[PDB]
């Protein structure tokens, strides 16, 4: 991964860094969920 | 835990809206500490509820004991 993030300046690496880890937190709230409620796959009804 | 404090404890008068509450504020901070431990033997740093009479001064010791709890959220 490093060699792709080369690519980039500190400023948008940087940028991207940010992004990432807010995700990363609605991940582990919903893995958590999930192993607790057993709805680590949700099934979609309909279509967008 | 912050959030807890801030809400029961009437900061400008150094007074807890009732000693339960104080408990309350406490074993929850207990529990966060167990869940940022992994080694039998280690005691607690909040060893007696007396500790959170003046609690954001004392507090912050052993939040900071326990680095990740500021960096995750609550388990589920």
């Amino acid at each position: 991964p490093k060699y792709l993030f080369a690519t980039l300046d500190k400023a948008q690496y940087e940028a991207y860094c940010v992004k990432v880890q807010a995700r990363q937190k609605k991940a582990y709230r919903f893995f958590h969920n999930g192993l607790i409620n057993n709805k680590l796959f949700v099934a979609k009804d309909k279509a967008p | 835990v912050h959030r807890m404090v801030e809400l029961m404890y009437v900061k400008h008068e150094k007074r807890w809206i009732d000693p339960s509450l104080k408990k309350l504020t406490g074993d929850f901070i207990r529990r966060v500490e167990e869940r940022f431990t992994s080694v039998e033997g280690q005691p607690s740093l909040l060893q007696n509820y007396s500790d959170l009479d003046e609690p954001y001064p004392a507090v912050d010791r052993i939040l900071a004991a326990y680095p990740e709890a500021s960096t995750q959220l609550i388990n589920a």
